[PDB]
RNA sequence: UCGUUGUUUUUUUCUG
């Protein structure tokens, strides 16, 4: 009766951006990111790639409520570099990452088979 | 009725004045009121299938008094015993006494994850414990996040020292946890607890906002490091075993000399109770003291690990007893204050003889559950909790009427500007509410 | 509007190729509801 | 079934007795005012026609 | 089939479930505080027989008053491959780390009960009203009034 | 009728733990939100929303 | 009331799957080995075979309305 | 006659948590219906927030009349009454 | 048969084993009752079997004998409620209230006394993988 | 920066109920009647009886949110096989001689004992405490 | 010495029992002998010795006014529908009970 | 860096060992695989005539449930954001099914064979229902005796397993890693030892067992892990994942192209 | 053409 649309999950509505950024007044070079129709599956997979840069202070977000699908990024890098630019590297990495990995499995299964 | 709105919130029966309060409104999908575990303390609620009532105002006036009397945080304290009544419960308490516990370390990532989860979060990270050679963090600090600043709190546990060797005692300065394991005694409703001092010093906002940071807190880091029990919990060593079957069988025999010198009227009389009363006081005094002695003895035996023993020592859940009859033994069966009467001629069931009382022949269960019962110690069991149920089924309608008879006694009963005491004739009760 | 009570399908959304039949016509904005779940949804009139 | 009706609450029909045993379920009951008072045959009950 | 009853709380999907080795993903989680203060062991019980019974494939026997002592469903169960007493290496499904801890797992007879929640919820802001008195009438059926 | 009276504006429901409300906060199914209604006075302050 | 068609647990396919069950169960084959050659390893899917109930021929064997 | 004069008024010079309930009720309730705001607003659109900002500044134009027992009664402006 | 009355006169065996006197030393079974305050028994009866003493609905419950009663109790007036498969014409009555449930399944851990209520024919529960564990704390 | 220094001799090294964390017994050898009390990580840094600790002790570390610790900037620290950072919650001015100071480290303990000359200069909030070996 | 029945009078009188503390369960007796305050302390006893017992705790406060309430016109106003209905509280507030 | 190795292979499953990689990697690897890898199946039933013993909405379900080869759906269009009123033959497909027992007796056996693709973007290879091989029938979905008739138009989309379970084309992805536990991520419940109690992963061989004597390492991380996987076959276990990582390069992507157009 | 109303009385088995 009152449950949730299993579609409204992932297709995200026009009026609201997939993902929002907003500063962090507290400390410096801190922003927070509003992400929209995700979850761990992204959240963590980014976190980890983030945590293991050297310029990053701070990585954090967490799962605000398991019934509404997204989550919020807390991230602040030291003075050299901002924000955005380590995500976008981090990012950019990652496909990197991916990419190398679906070349080598490729491979491994054409000589397998 | 959108977000924020303050809403009444009760539940039946409505025994005293905690058992309704205003919440603030948060509208959410699916069909079911939502709660925070905590505050069911108060309602006598549980998940099980309870039901509860909400009632809007209609008006400003009334929004005015729900959100100025009958707030949440401001009734944390309850006048009936000057204490906290809300306090953490369950999977939040027996988490937190595993993360304080001394030897708990928090890799970076999480703990910056972990302060991220507290919405109060100053947003320093505090130094690690540990520098070197790998950072690391002591759950004791993440706590102590939680907790507001200028703090102060301690206890003493057993003539304990300083040093805190066990690692009982309290101590917080300037709300940072020296030591000691956060458990029950510290962080439960109980009085001069940390939410009672939290409350008399920065309020009832900070309070509920401790309240919300601790479980976010300790529910992400039990999530992150799991928690379960299982059958095996239930079970000890063999050479345990051995001790309760020495134990069980020299009561027993206790119990068969006891008969054999009354059976001879050779057993003294106690005062004002004849022959009889006095044996089965006897009785009675040796059984149960049997199964404590059997349970205290599984109870050393169970290693620090042991899930019901974390769960007990914590003391989210159960008790001594509880583990006594589950490992140890089941013990003596009460019905009415007396052990099982003779129901048949002269004996419990027929499969026993005529003229025993044995403690097995009158309602001893011996083997624990893990081990099973046998048909007549099954029964007698049966005897005893349908009893039980008899009881609270007639304790509650005659608690209920004396509840009614005294609040239709001291319904006018107000405490008038001059300090005085009057009901509605205003005669005067007291010259003063209490003498203070 | 005397178009009331006849089975409607709807072309674009999230609810797109699925039978109905029309409920409330105030204006503007149907309300039809749909014979797979027991549900009612609201749409426009254009779709 | 007990006719014995609920004005006055006691306690001797509700509690189980010694002599049920095997005649009647000792574990099946309802809950609340009929606590007791109805009571379900044995599993290899019979009665004397 | 021990009066563990309880309702849904809510759920999870497939993946954030947290999953074994074997990605045997539990149906149902229930909360272990629930166990000792009602000391339910044939629960527990029954879970370790009902596992073992579908590894070595056929239903056990749970008659009361008989021998089948715990300790030989534990060997049954160890012979089998699985640790003697149930447990199981059980890792957090949203970041695929192992669990610090061990779980319980098995299967067990759960059976669904009438009380469902739609049939209870309700609301009343204003509708009839007793003749008699000019007050909401009562019942959930006729949008009754809360008491 | 005259100590206690059925009143409108109302519900009943089951509730649910939930560890991610606030202490003061509670939750409310859509639907009842939909069907409950708080008269609200019309202002400058509130005549656009 | 029939085979369901995939593991609630895991999702494994197993509706196909009951007809080659009953088979090797006529011919004498224990049931640990039915489900064995079936290659049914995850218990998930292993209790479902071995504890379904089947009641749709029950219900055939009312005259139809029809 | 039933009323005191100023200079014995005896009660309690602090504010109940009851009149501070009835005096915000009150007040949101006046405002929210078209009042007069005695005070600046800057951005909150609550009435019942006004006025607990009105009370923290010391401003509401209400004078609560206190009750004694046998019927005479005392007042107080609520300009002149510790809050805490 | 015997009535009720004429239990009050006779001594009964709870097992066969009973009738015949023994002599071990297990810690995860039963111990039998000590007996020794009669030194020789006329044994006249012996019960059919134990499990017996329980009801229709106590009959479902496994290991009723692990439980404390209580427990017992409240499954019994449970089971009552169970939905399942009632009847097998379910499909040409009309009834004001009738529930089935989809895919029932006989209880992997079953009774010795179901097979004479026909419950593993007519199930009304299904066998669900069930992990004890405080996952995320929305489960207390 | 050290505020204080010695080499201790480990008398006896507790477990207790613990695994990770072991607590010591040591004294030093350059001055008798000074008895350190700690608790240490065994796995992160185990020790034996009887061995030898170069026990050290400084309020700060340099030659307010934490940071993870670059390589480029070096820090006393840098010749230690175990730190911690403390915290006193009790500096006990007992008896003659007797003068005990109570560090927590975030739930690890450590009692330190012997004559006011040496502890003097301890009377601080947070100390540093640096191990070799 | 603790006994069974009652005879405060007659026992208080014994020589060689102090006689300024002697005590009784039946404060009835207190009223009918030790005046009203006797009885109102003592009946505050017993309503503490009551609650108490299990190891609950209430504040003092709370049994004092009704102890208060229930002695307050000088004889024992037993909490049923006898004495509170004999009282002169309104109509309306007496004919709800 | 990344590095592979396939143990062993088959068309349904795969058992294969991937290391140098954040365990975060594989573990999102895996919830991508079981989450939102799109295929296709029944979303529509319309019972033209039904007279069986079973509720129209039971046999609506068994339908949504059943695997289809759904190989080159990636190609298929999301009939949600598809231009055409209602559904063109691009962004979804047809199947239908009729079959009628005739005779006073027997029973006929209504399998998931019967299903007949009737429309769809040909040429691509979608829609027709799995076999396991030539003659395997299939899925039982249902049973009829006499004069008993069933005629049912399904129609079929793409959807990923996040919506619906029936969406969902791995059955069960195994995960492990460190079988020696010499991360020590977990602590063993024991009565006696650790090690006599607790059977061993079938992977203990593949790595050399902690040496007696040998100190923790704190510095080490999760390097290997053992991943088995599994399909419906409605998708061969080397297109699954490809096709999860696919999904997830994507949608990094997308995060990336919206980071970049923020300003 | 806004408007627009739906029983009592008992008994019962249940839920917290
Ligand atoms: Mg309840
Ligand atoms: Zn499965
Ligand atoms: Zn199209």
């Amino acid at each position: 009766m009152n449950a949730p649309d299993r579609f409204e999950l992932f297709i995200l509505p026009d009026d609201v951006p997939k993902l929002k950024i907003t500063p962090d007044s507290r400390v410096p070079n801190c922003i927070i990111i509003k992400f929209e129709r995700e979850d761990h599956t992204l959240a963590n997979l980014l976190r980890e790639e983030l945590a293991l840069y050297p310029d990053v202070t701070f990585v954090a977000y967490k799962v605000e409520h398991p019934l509404f699908a997204n989550f919020v990024m807390r991230l602040q890098t030291e003075e050299g570099t901002r924000p955005k630019q380590a995500l976008e590297r981090a990012c950019a990495s990652i496909i990197n990452k991916l990419k190398t990995l679906d070349h080598k499995f490729n491979e491994e299964w054409n000589i397998k088979n | 009725l959108m977000d924020d709105d303050p809403v009444l919130f009760n539940r039946q029966p409505s025994l005293h004045k905690m058992s309704m309060m205003a919440h603030r409104v948060k509208v959410m999908p699916y069909s079911t009121f939502r709660l925070n575990l905590s505050v069911t303390s108060p309602y006598n609620a549980d998940f099980d299938g309870d039901e509860m009532n909400l009632h809007v105002p209609q008006s400003e006036e009334t929004r005015a008094e729900l959100s100025q009397l009958c707030a949440v945080p401001l009734q944390i304290v309850s006048p009936q015993s000057n204490k906290p009544v809300m306090g953490i419960v369950q999977d939040t308490l027996c988490g937190v006494r595993k993360m304080t516990l001394r030897d708990t370390f928090i890799e970076y990532e999480q703990v910056m994850n972990m302060l991220f989860w507290v919405p109060s979060w100053d947003g320093v990270v505090p130094q690690p414990a540990i520098l070197k050679p790998k950072p690391l963090w002591t759950g004791k600090q993440l706590l102590s996040i939680a907790i507001p600043s200028g703090i102060h709190l301690q206890r003493t546990d057993g003539g304990n020292s300083l040093l805190s060797p066990k690692d009982n005692g309290m101590l917080i300065v300037d709300g940072k946890v020296m030591f000691g394991v956060v458990d029950k005694k510290t962080v439960g409703s109980g009085g001069g607890g940390l939410i009672h001092t939290v409350m008399r010093e920065k309020g009832p906002k900070i309070c509920a906002e401790l309240f919300g940071n601790i479980q976010k807190v300790v529910n992400y880091w039990l999530l992150h490091n799991g928690f379960s029990i299982g059958i095996g919990d239930a079970i000890a060593d063999a050479s345990t075993m051995k001790e309760i079957t020495h134990a069980i069988s020299s009561a027993k025999e206790q119990v068969q000399e006891i008969i054999y010198k009354a059976q001879h009227n050779e057993l003294e009389l106690k005062p004002g109770m004849t022959l009889r009363e006095s044996f089965e006081g006897e009785v009675s005094r040796t059984l149960n003291d049997a199964r404590d002695s059997a349970g205290r003895s599984a109870e050393m035996n169970l290693k620090d690990l042991n899930n019901v023993k974390q769960m007990v020592s914590a003391g989210s859940k159960g008790s001594f007893i509880n583990i006594a009859q589950m490992s140890a033994c089941v013990g003596q069966q009460m019905v009415e204050g007396k052990r099982i009467a003779f129901g048949f001629a002269d004996r419990s069931l027929p499969h026993f003889t005529k003229d025993d009382f044995s403690p097995e022949s009158k309602g001893f269960v011996e083997n624990s559950y893990l081990r099973g019962l046998t048909p007549q110690e099954f029964f007698f069991h049966a005897m005893a909790g349908r009893e039980g149920l008899i009881d609270t089924a007639v304790k509650t309608a005659e608690t209920g009427y004396i509840q009614r008879r005294l609040v239709k006694a001291l319904e006018d009963i107000m405490v008038h500007y001059d300090g005085t005491t009057r009901n509605s004739l205003g005669d005067i009760i007291q010259f003063l509410y209490g003498e203070d | 509007d005397p178009t009331l009570n006849k089975t409607v399908k709807i072309r674009q959304g999230g609810y797109k190729g699925k039978i109905g039949i029309v409920k409330e016509a105030n204006g503007d904005r149907f309300r039809v509801e749909l014979h797979n779940p027991n549900k009612t949804i609201p749409i426009p009139c254009s779709f | 079934n007990t006719p014995i009706g609920r004005d006055g609450k006691l306690a001797k029909p509700r509690q189980l007795h010694n002599t049920h045993w095997g005649l009647v379920c000792p574990a099946e009951t309802p809950e609340g005012q009929a606590c007791g008072l109805v009571k379900n045959l044995s599993l290899l009950s019979g009665i004397s026609i | 089939r021990h009066g563990q009853k309880g309702t849904i709380g809510v759920t999870y999907r497939h993946e954030d479930m947290p999953f074994s080795a074997e990605g045997i993903v539990p149906d149902l989680i229930i909360n272990p505080h629930a166990i000792p203060s009602r000391m339910t062991v044939a629960h527990l019980i029954e879970c370790l027989l009902s596992k073992v019974g579908s590894i070595r494939g056929y239903e056990g026997d749970a008659t009361p008053f008989t021998d089948l002592t715990v300790d030989a469903v534990s060997n049954l169960l160890r012979d089998n491959g699985y640790q003697s007493r149930g447990f199981e290496v059980m890792y957090n499904g949203h970041t695929g780390k192992k669990l610090m801890a061990q779980v319980f797992f098995g299967p067990t007879y759960y059976q669904r009960l009438r009380h469902m929640v739609d049939d209870k919820i309700h609301a009343r802001a204003r509708g009839p009203v007793q003749v008699l008195t000019r007050q909401p009438v009562e019942g959930r059926s006729r949008d009754g009034g809360l008491r | 009728n005259l100590m206690g009276k059925r009143v409108d504006f109302s519900a009943r429901t089951v509730i649910s733990g939930d560890p991610n409300l606030e202490l003061d906060q509670v939750g409310v199914p859509i639907s009842i939100a939909k069907t409950l209604s708080y008269p609200e006075t019309v202002t400058q302050y509130n005549i656009h929303r | 009331m029939i085979i369901p068609v995939r593991c609630f647990s895991c999702g494994k396919v197993v509706g196909d799957k009951w007809d080659a069950y009953l088979r090797l169960l006529e011919e004498g084959k224990q049931e640990g080995d039915a489900l064995d050659e079936l290659k049914l390893k995850r218990y998930c899917c292993r209790r479902m075979v071995l504890t379904h109930v089947d009641l749709i021929e029950k219900f055939l064997r009312y005259n139809p309305l029809e | 006659e039933l009323a005191i004069l100023k200079e014995e008024r005896t009660t309690t010079p602090y504010l109940t948590k009851y009149e501070r309930a009835r005096i915000l009720g009150t007040r949101a309730l006046q405002i929210s219906m078209n009042a007069p705001v005695l005070v600046d607003i800057e951005g909150e659109t609550d009435p019942l927030q006004i006025a607990m900002k009105e009370l923290s500044q010391r401003k509401i134009p209400l004078v609560i009349r206190r009750y004694l027992p046998d019927g005479s009664y005392e007042d107080w402006g609520c300009d002149e009454l510790i809050v805490d | 048969y015997v009535d009720g009355e004429e239990e009050e006169t006779i001594m009964i065996a709870m097992t066969p084993e009973d009738l015949q006197t023994r002599s071990l030393n297990d810690t995860a079974k039963r111990i039998k009752p000590e007996m020794s305050t009669s030194s020789h028994h006329t044994f006249t009866h012996c019960e059919i079997h134990p499990s017996m003493i329980l009801g229709v609905a106590a009959s479902i419950i496994p290991f009723p004998d692990h439980n404390q009663s209580p427990r017992n109790t409240y499954q019994s007036a449970m089971g009552k409620q169970a939905m399942g498969v009632f009847l097998t014409n379910y499909n040409v009555r009309m009834d004001t209230m009738a529930n089935i449930l989809y895919y029932p399944q006989k209880p992997l851990a079953k009774t010795q006394a179901m097979e004479y209520l026909k419950f593993r024919e007519l199930p009304a529960g299904q066998n669900a993988i069930v992990a004890i564990a405080c996952y995320s704390g929305y489960n207390q | 920066s050290a505020l204080f220094d010695d080499i201790f001799t480990v008398q006896t090294v507790d477990n207790g109920r613990y695994n990770k964390v072991s607590r010591i017994i040591g004294i030093s050898t350059t001055n008798s009647a000074i008895k350190l009390t700690l608790d240490i990580n065994n796995e992160m840094f185990p020790v034996s009886q009887d061995d030898s600790l170069t026990v050290t002790l400084a309020n700060s570390l340099s030659l307010k949110s934490w940071r993870p610790p670059k390589p480029t900037d070096k820090s006393l620290a840098d010749d230690y096989d175990y730190v911690m950072f403390g915290t006193v919650y009790k500096f006990e001015e007992g008896d003659e001689d007797k003068i005990k100071v109570y560090v927590s480290f975030g739930g690890l303990l450590m009692c330190l004992e012997g004559g006011y000359k040496s502890l003097a200069s301890l009377k601080q909030d947070n100390l540093y405490i640096l191990i070799r070996r | 010495l603790e006994t069974d029945g009652i005879n405060l009078a007659e026992v208080m009188a014994v020589p060689g029992v102090d006689s300024s503390r002697t005590y009784s369960n039946s404060f009835v007796e207190i009223l009918s002998v030790l005046g009203i305050e006797a009885t109102r302390s003592s009946l505050y006893k017993e309503i503490l010795n009551v609650i108490a017992f299990d190891g609950s705790y209430v504040n003092y406060r709370h049994m004092a006014l009704l102890v208060d309430v229930m002695t307050s016109r000088g004889y024992l106003m037993a909490i049923t529908r006898h004495g509170i209905n004999r009282a002169d509280t309104g109509a309306l507030m007496r004919c709800s009970f | 860096e990344p590095k592979v190795n396939i143990i062993n292979a088959q068309d349904d499953e795969v058992e294969l060992m991937l290391s140098d990689v954040n365990l975060s990697l594989a573990n999102s690897l895996r919830r991508t695989m079981l989450a939102e890898v799109p295929t296709l199946a029944i979303d529509l039933v319309e019972i033209k005539m039904n007279t069986s013993v079973l509720a129209d909405e039971f046999i609506s379900h068994r339908l949504g449930l059943i695997p289809l080869v759904s190989e080159d759906v990636e190609e298929m269009k999301y009939s949600r954001d598809c231009t055409c009123e209602d559904y063109c033959d691009e962004c979804s497909v047809v199947l239908e099914l009729s079959a009628r027992h005739e005779g006073e007796e027997g029973t006929t056996d209504v399998y998931s064979s019967s299903l007949i693709k009737v429309s769809g973007p040909g040429n691509l290879n979608v829609g027709e229902p799995v076999r396991r091989d030539d003659y395997d029938q299939g899925i039982l979905l249902c049973k009829l005796r006499n004069h008993q008739e069933l005629n049912i138009r399904c129609i079929a989309k793409k959807g990923i397993a996040k919506e619906h379970a029936k969406w969902s084309p791995c059955s069960a992805i195994a995960f492990e890693y460190d079988p020696h536990n010499k991360l020590k991520h977990t602590d063993f419940w024991f009565e006696v030892d650790a090690k006599k109690e607790w059977p061993d992963s079938k992977y203990a061989t593949w790595e050399e067992p902690p040496k007696p004597g040998e100190v923790f390492d704190y510095k080490a991380k999760p390097n290997r892990f053992y991943m088995t996987v599994e399909t419906t076959g409605s998708l061969k276990a080397n297109q699954v994942f490809s096709r999860g990582i696919k999904t997830l390069q994507e949608k990094l992507a997308n995060v990336l192209f919206e980071l970049e157009n923020s300003r």
